C-alpha cells in the first residue's frame, strides 16, 4: 500500500519552466530509488531522469541534460523534477516509480520499475485562440467507387478544439463522419467531416457544413460541389 | 535507440500471444534485467513482469518472460478481455549509459473481425490553394485492429514534411478510425502528376490518389 | 542469503512478512535497503551488538520450549502486526496478557541441559497510558526480571505517550539473554512481560552480515563486497573497505603499476645501410623477439642474431616468483566491525572509525612502499643480467678481442659463423686464435 | 519515531555545590528528517527551547 | 556483541600488519646480506686487478 501524490497538472508557455513533485506513502522514499518517464500523447513512453534518495546520485538522458534536474526533500518524503527552458514538443504526462537500484548498486538497471504515480500533465505551447478556416472538399472526379460519392469540408489551423460541424443545420445526419482533429507541429488542430451521399444527386442537393466555433465566435458555412 | 518491438499483436480469447523484443549488442551481451510494463487504456503504467520472469505480486501467472541471445519476449496464456492493453519491453543498456524502452505494442482480444481500411483521399479546395497552401485529407476508417502505419509518398520519394497522423479511435460499433493530414505549398502540388496516400494495415495496403 | 525486504532482526523476532526466513541458516546474510518492518513498534537497546552476534551464529534456528505460564492469558495480538487477515504478533515471541481479573506474579524456570549455548530473546512492553497498563497488566506497576546463574537483568515499564507508529503510541523493548551450558534461566515478571516461546541454537562460525542491494547472479567468487563479488587475483583493491572471505587489502590508491618486464630504452641507432650492429648500451633491439638477451655477430659471412636462453631465463625466474612471495596470495576475514553508520553515537562510533581508518593508511603505505621497492629492484635485477653476460664474454674471449665500449667486442680475427657459435655456448677456446688475433692488434 | 528514552528522578541528598544539594541530568535526542519528536513527562522535566 | 567485535578486530589487524613487516623485513635482510658478502668477494678480486 504505497501511494504517490503528483503535483496538479500544470501548463506553461515554451521557454518558461515547470516543476513536477512526487509524494510517497508507506515505504520511505529514502530507502527507495526513483526515476521519471514522459508519456507523450499516444506516443509510447520515454525514460528521462534518475535520482537516488540517501545517495544523491543523478543520471539524465543525453537528450535533455541540463534542461532537466532532479531534487529530493528527504525531510518531507517527496521528490522533485525540474524542467527549465521548456519546449513546445516536450509537453506530455510525467510519472515517478520506485527503483531498487540503491546503496551499493547505484546502477538502475537491475531494479524493475515499481509503484508508478497517477501522473502530472504539463502543456507547453505559445498558441492563442484562432478562427477555423473552412474549405470545401468534393470528388476530384465522380467517385463511383462501390457506391455514391464522398464530399466534405476541412477546417484547418484553429484553436482551441473543438468546433461542431453541422451539415445543413442537421438535415444531413446520414453518413456524416467527423474524423478526430490533429495537432499540427504549429500548435493548431484540424479536423474533417465527410458524408456519404448518393452519386446520383451530386447536383440535386447541395451540402453545407455549419462550422460554428465558440472559441473564435466564427460561424463559417461552405458549399461542397464537384 | 528504442528497443525493437512489434507494432501490434492480437489473438483469440484463451490463447498464447508472444511479444518479440530484440536489442542491440550493448543490451544483448549484457542481457541487463529486462522487464515488461502493462499500460491499460488511459491509465499509468504498471510492472507486468520483472527481473526476467521475476513475478510482480498480484499479476496472474499466465504471464511469462523469456530471454535468449539478442532478444527476449513475453508470453500470455488464457488471454482474457481485460488482458488487452499497451505493452512496453523496458530494459537497460550500457553503450548509451542509460535505459532503453520499447517502441510499443497493441494487444487486442479478438472477437472482432479484422477490417480493411477505407481510404478517401481529398484534393485541396479551390479557396484553400487560394491562400497558397494545400491540404491532403486522407481519412482511414473501418479498420480492425486499429493499427495502421501510414506512409505518404511523392511519386519518387517518402515525404515526412507535414506528417500529422492522429492515432486510431474506436467507432460506435468497435471498428477503429483515424486521419492523416499532410499539407504542402501549391508549387509542390503541381510538381508531381499525382500524390497518393498509402496506408499499411495487417500487411495489406489500400490506397487512393488525386491529381491537379 | 537474501533477506530482501527484511532485516536480520525482523527475521529473528519473527515479523509476519519475514516469517519465510524462520529456521534459516546462512553464511553471509545480505541486508537490503528496500528492507522495512511491519509489526508492533520495537526498540532494541544496543541493537547493533545483538544484530552482530546473530549474524555471527549464522542461523535463526528456533527451538520452541514448553513454557508454562499459570494464571495468565497467552498468545496476545494486535492490528499493528497482522499475520494474514486476522491480527497477530511476533512468531518467536508471545504476548502475556492478564487472565480474568488478575495477573499473578509469573515465575518459571528453564534449565540448559543441552551442551550448546542457548539464546532467549524476550522483551518488555511500554504502555502508552495508565488505563492501558492497569487494564492489560492489572497492577499499574509492571516489572520484568530475567536472570541466569551468572548475570541478572531487570527492566521497568515506562508508561507515557510517544510518537505514533503503525497506529500505536506504545512500544516494546527487546532484550536478549544468553544461557551457557549447564546454567539455568529464570523469569520473574510482575507484568508487561513479553516471554519467548523458546531459544536459538547459537553457533560459532564464519557467518556474518553485510549491507548492500547488489544483485545476486549465479557464480563462484571467493571475495564479496557491497559492490558485488570481485576477483582476488591482485594483492589490493579500491572497491570498498567492507569485505568478506578472501579479498585483497583495501588500499587508498586506486592503482599501482608493478614492473613485470625489463626496463626499456626504446628507439634505435639503426645505423645506416651497413649495420654497425652496435652493442646495446643506449638501445634495445625491437628486432629480437626470441628472448630478453641475445647476441649479434658481424663476421665476414654477414650478419646474424641469436638470443641466449640461459641469461634470459635467469631473469624471468627471479621476476615471476617474487610477487607472490612479497605479498601473501590471500588472507581470509569474515565478521569484522561495521565500517559504516547512519547516525551519531559519540565515543563508541568515533573509535571504530579511527581504527579502520588507521588500518587503511598504514596498509596503503606498505603497498605503495612495497611496489616502489619491487619495481626499483626488478630493474637492477634485469639490468644486471645483461651486464653479466657481457662480463662472461670478456673473460671468455680473453685477449682475442677488445671492448669497443659501444657494448661490442671487436674480435681481431676472421671468425666464421661456427667461430661465433662456439663463443655463445661458452665452449670457444682463446689459444686457437690467440696467435692470429694478437697480430692484427699490435700490427 | 525511531528510539525511545525514559528517565526517572532520583530523590536524595548529594554533595553540596554552588549552594545546592540537587542535580540535573542532561540527555540529548537526535531527530532525523521527516521523523518527529515527542515529550511525555509527569514532572521533574527540563524541556528545551 | 559490538564491544567485543571491535576488540578482536584491533588485535587481529595488528598481528596481520606486524607479521607482514617481519616477513618483508627478513626477505630484505637475507636478500641484502647476500649481495653484501658476494660483493666483498668481487672487490678483493678487482683490488688485485
Ligand atoms: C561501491 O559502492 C559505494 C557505495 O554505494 C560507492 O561509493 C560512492 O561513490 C561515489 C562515487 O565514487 C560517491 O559519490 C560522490 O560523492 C561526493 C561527495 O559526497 C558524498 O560523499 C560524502 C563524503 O564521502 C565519504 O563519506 C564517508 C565519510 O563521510 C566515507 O565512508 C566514504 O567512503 C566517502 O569517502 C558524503 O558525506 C555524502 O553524503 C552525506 O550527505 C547526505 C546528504 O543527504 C546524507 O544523506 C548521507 O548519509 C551522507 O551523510 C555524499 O554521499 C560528491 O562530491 C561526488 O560528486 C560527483 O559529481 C559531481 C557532479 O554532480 C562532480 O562535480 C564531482 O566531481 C563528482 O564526480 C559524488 O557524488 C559516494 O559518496 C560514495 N558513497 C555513496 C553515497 O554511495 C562506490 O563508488 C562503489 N564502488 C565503485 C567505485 O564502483
Ligand atoms: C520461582 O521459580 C523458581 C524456579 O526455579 C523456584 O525454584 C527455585 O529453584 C531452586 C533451585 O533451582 C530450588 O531449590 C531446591 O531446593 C531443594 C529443596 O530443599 C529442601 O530439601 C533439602 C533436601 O532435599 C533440604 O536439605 C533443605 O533444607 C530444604 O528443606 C533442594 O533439595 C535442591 O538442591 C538439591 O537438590 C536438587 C534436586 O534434586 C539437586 O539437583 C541439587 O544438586 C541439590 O543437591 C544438594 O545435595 C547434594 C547431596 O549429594 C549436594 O552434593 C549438592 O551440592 C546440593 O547441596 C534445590 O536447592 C527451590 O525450590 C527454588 N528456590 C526458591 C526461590 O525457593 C522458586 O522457588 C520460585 N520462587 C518462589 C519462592 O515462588
Ligand atoms: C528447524 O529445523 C530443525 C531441524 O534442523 C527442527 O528440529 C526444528 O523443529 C525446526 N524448527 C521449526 C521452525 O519448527
Ligand atoms: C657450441 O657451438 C659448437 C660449434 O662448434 C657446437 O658444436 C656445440 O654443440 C655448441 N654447444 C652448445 C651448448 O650449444
Amino acid at each position: 500500500q504505497v501511494q504517490l501524490v503528483q503535483s496538479g497538472a500544470e501548463v506553461k508557455k515554451p521557454g518558461a519552466s515547470v516543476t513536477v513533485s512526487c509524494q510517497v506513502s508507506g515505504y520511505t522514499l529514502t530507502s527507495y530509488g526513483l526515476s521519471w518517464v514522459r508519456q507523450a500523447p499516444g506516443q509510447g513512453l520515454e525514460w528521462v531522469g534518475w535520482i537516488n534518495t540517501y545517495d544523491g546520485q543523478t543520471k539524465y538522458v543525453k537528450k535533455f541534460q541540463g534542461r532537466v534536474t532532479m531534487t529530493t526533500h528527504t525531510g518531507t518524503n517527496t521528490a522533485y523534477m525540474e524542467m527549465k527552458s521548456l519546449r513546445s514538443d516536450d509537453t506530455a504526462v510525467y510519472y515517478c516509480a520506485r527503483v531498487e537500484g540503491v546503496r551499493g548498486v547505484m546502477g538502475f538497471h537491475y531494479y524493475p520499475m515499481d509503484v508508478w504515480g497517477q501522473g502530472t500533465m504539463v502543456t507547453v505551447s505559445s498558441a492563442s485562440t484562432k478562427g477555423p478556416s473552412v474549405f470545401p472538399l468534393a470528388p476530384s472526379s465522380k467517385s463511383t467507387s462501390g457506391g455514391t460519392a464522398a464530399l466534405g469540408c476541412l477546417v484547418k489551423d484553429y484553436f482551441p478544439e473543438p468546433v461542431t460541424v453541422s451539415w445543413n443545420s442537421g438535415a444531413l445526419t446520414s453518413g456524416v463522419h467527423t474524423f478526430p482533429a490533429v495537432l499540427q507541429s504549429s500548435g493548431l488542430y484540424s479536423l474533417s467531416s465527410v458524408v456519404t451521399v448518393p452519386s446520383s444527386s451530386l447536383g440535386t442537393q447541395t451540402y453545407i457544413c455549419n462550422v460554428n466555433h465558440k472559441p473564435s465566435n466564427t460561424k463559417v458555412d461552405k458549399k461542397v460541389e464537384p | 535507440s528504442v528497443l525493437t518491438q512489434p507494432p501490434s499483436v492480437s489473438g483469440a480469447p484463451g490463447q498464447r500471444v508472444t511479444i518479440s523484443c530484440t536489442g542491440s549488442s550493448s543490451n544483448i551481451g549484457a542481457g541487463y534485467a529486462v522487464h515488461w510494463y502493462q499500460q491499460l487504456p488511459g491509465t499509468a503504467p504498471k510492472l507486468l513482469i520483472s527481473g526476467n520472469s521475476n513475478r510482480p505480486s498480484g499479476v496472474p501467472d499466465r504471464f511469462s518472460g523469456s530471454k535468449s541471445g539478442t532478444s527476449a519476449s513475453l508470453a500470455i496464456t488464457g488471454l482474457q478481455a481485460e488482458d488487452e492493453a499497451d505493452y512496453y519491453c523496458q530494459s537497460y543498456d550500457s553503450s548509451l549509459s542509460g535505459s532503453v524502452f520499447g517502441g510499443g505494442t497493441k494487444l487486442t482480444v479478438l472477437g472482432q473481425p479484422k477490417a480493411a481500411p477505407s481510404v478517401t483521399l481529398f484534393p485541396p479546395s479551390s479557396e484553400e490553394l487560394q491562400a497558397n497552401k494545400a491540404t491532403l485529407v486522407c481519412l482511414i476508417s473501418d479498420f480492425y485492429p486499429g493499427a495502421v502505419t501510414v506512409a505518404w509518398k511523392a511519386d519518387s520519394s517518402p515525404v515526412k514534411a507535414g506528417v500529422e497522423t492522429t492515432t486510431p479511435s474506436k467507432q460506435s460499433n468497435n471498428k477503429y478510425a483515424a486521419s492523416s493530414y499532410l499539407s504542402l505549398t501549391p508549387e509542390q502540388w503541381k510538381s508531381h502528376r499525382s500524390y497518393s496516400c498509402q496506408v499499411t494495415h495487417e500487411g495489406s495496403t489500400v490506397e487512393k490518389t488525386v491529381a491537379p | 542469503l537474501d533477506g530482501i525486504d527484511c532485516t536480520l532482526i525482523d527475521a529473528l523476532l519473527g515479523d509476519p512478512h519475514c516469517d519465510v526466513f524462520q529456521n534459516e541458516t546462512w553464511d553471509l546474510f545480505v541486508e537490503r535497503s528496500k528492507a522495512f518492518s511491519n509489526c508492533y513498534p520495537y526498540d532494541v537497546p544496543d541493537y547493533a551488538s545483538l544484530r552482530s552476534l546473530v549474524a555471527s551464529s549464522g542461523t535463526l534456528e528456533f527451538i520452541t520450549e514448553g513454557f508454562t505460564w499459570t494464571g495468565v492469558t497467552q498468545n496476545g495480538g494486535s492490528n499493528a502486526c497482522k499475520r494474514g487477515p486476522g491480527s497477530g504478533f511476533f512468531s518467536r515471541l508471545n504476548w502475556v496478557t492478564k487472565s480474568g481479573s488478575t495477573y499473578p506474579v509469573l515465575n518459571v524456570t528453564m534449565p540448559n541441559n543441552d551442551n550448546f549455548d542457548k539464546l532467549y530473546i524476550w522483551g518488555v512492553h511500554h504502555p502508552s497510558t495508565n488505563q492501558e497498563q492497569t487494564s492489560l497488566y492489572v497492577q499499574a506497576s509492571g516489572r520484568v526480571t530475567v536472570s541466569t546463574r551468572r548475570s541478572q537483568q531487570t527492566i521497568i515499564p515506562n508508561i507515557g505517550s510517544r510518537p505514533w507508529v503503525r497506529g500505536l503510541s506504545s512500544r516494546i523493548s527487546i532484550y536478549w539473554t544468553i544461557v551457557k551450558p549447564g546454567d539455568v534461566l529464570v523469569i520473574n515478571s510482575n507484568g508487561n512481560l513479553i516471554a519467548p516461546r523458546g531459544y536459538f541454537k547459537m553457533r560459532t562460525g564464519k557467518s556474518s552480515i553485510m549491507r548492500s542491494d547488489a544483485p545476486i547472479d549465479t557464480c563462484i567468487s571467493e571475495c564479496i563486497t557491497p559492490n558485488g563479488s570481485i576477483p582476488n587475483d591482485k594483492p589490493f583493491q579500491n572497491v570498498n573497505k567492507i569485505t568478506y572471505g578472501a579479498c585483497p587489502k583495501y588500499v587508498k590508491q586506486n592503482t599501482l603499476k608493478l614492473a613485470t618486464g625489463m626496463r626499456n630504452v626504446p628507439e634505435k641507432q639503426t645505423r645506416g645501410l651497413f649495420g654497425a650492429i652496435a652493442g646495446f648500451i643506449e638501445n634495445g633491439w625491437e628486432g629480437m623477439i626470441d628472448g630478453w638477451y641475445g647476441f649479434r655477430h658481424q663476421n665476414s659471412e654477414g650478419t646474424g642474431q641469436a638470443a641466449d636462453l640461459k641469461s634470459t631465463q635467469a631473469a624471468i625466474d627471479q621476476i615471476n616468483g617474487k610477487l607472490n612471495r612479497v605479498i601473501e596470495k590471500t588472507n581470509e576475514k569474515f565478521h569484522q566491525i561495521e565500517k559504516e553508520f547512519s547516525e551519531v553515537e559519540g565515543r563508541i562510533q568515533d573509535l571504530e572509525k579511527y581504527v579502520e581508518d588507521t588500518k587503511i593508511d598504514l596498509w596503503s603505505y606498505n603497498a605503495e612502499l612495497l611496489v616502489a621497492l619491487e619495481n626499483q629492484h626488478t630493474i637492477d635485477l634485469t639490468d644486471s643480467e645483461m651486464n653479466k653476460l657481457f662480463e662472461k664474454t670478456r673473460r671468455q674471449l680473453r685477449e682475442n678481442a677488445e671492448d669497443m665500449g659501444n657494448g661490442c667486442f671487436k674480435i681481431y680475427h676472421k671468425c666464421d659463423n661456427a667461430c661465433i657459435e662456439s663463443i655463445r655456448n661458452g665452449t670457444y677456446d682463446h689459444d686457437v686464435y690467440r696467435d692470429e688475433a694478437l697480430n692484427n692488434r699490435f700490427q
